């Protein structure tokens, strides 16, 4: 339960940083 | 409670930051796409309206010729 | 109890937000590709024109050597 919440939140964070990598990658290659 | 509840806030708050950051970056990228679209929608309207005007003058110019020859 | 019940409620809708935001980025990325692929096809069509033009120019230039 509490052992499963932190693993869940760990995934959310891992997925949130993957989104950021993609979003930031886009912001670079379409500029000016 | 425990110090685990501590860093379950440090992780739940860290996610709230990235969500905010991501909404702001996707909204900017949406505006780029809206800008690029509206800019293209200008030139099509500029070009088309120039053709419509060129035909109005040529319709007007022959409305004078038809008025003279019939008068 | 009151903390972990909400700590899992937001962590459940956050999976929906990640899926929502991932949709938008997919949508935006494809638009970026479409914009890129179109101008690349245009250049490749211009290049393809110059290449066939230059192929035939070299063909006639080969006949002066035959003289």
């Amino acid at each position: 339960s509490l052992q499963a919440l932190e693993s869940r939140q760990d995934d959310i964070l891992k997925r949130l940083y993957e989104l950021k990598a993609a979003v930031d990658g886009l912001s670079k290659m379409i500029q000016t | 409670n425990d110090a685990v509840l501590k860093r379950l806030e440090q992780k739940g708050a860290e996610a709230d930051q990235i969500i905010e950051y991501l909404k702001q970056q996707v909204s900017l990228l949406k505006e780029k796409a809206i800008l690029q679209a509206t800019l293209r929608e200008e030139k099509k309207l500029r070009v088309e309206n120039a053709k419509l005007k060129k035909e109005i003058e040529e319709l007007k110019q022959e409305l004078i010729q038809a008025e003279i020859q019939n008068g």
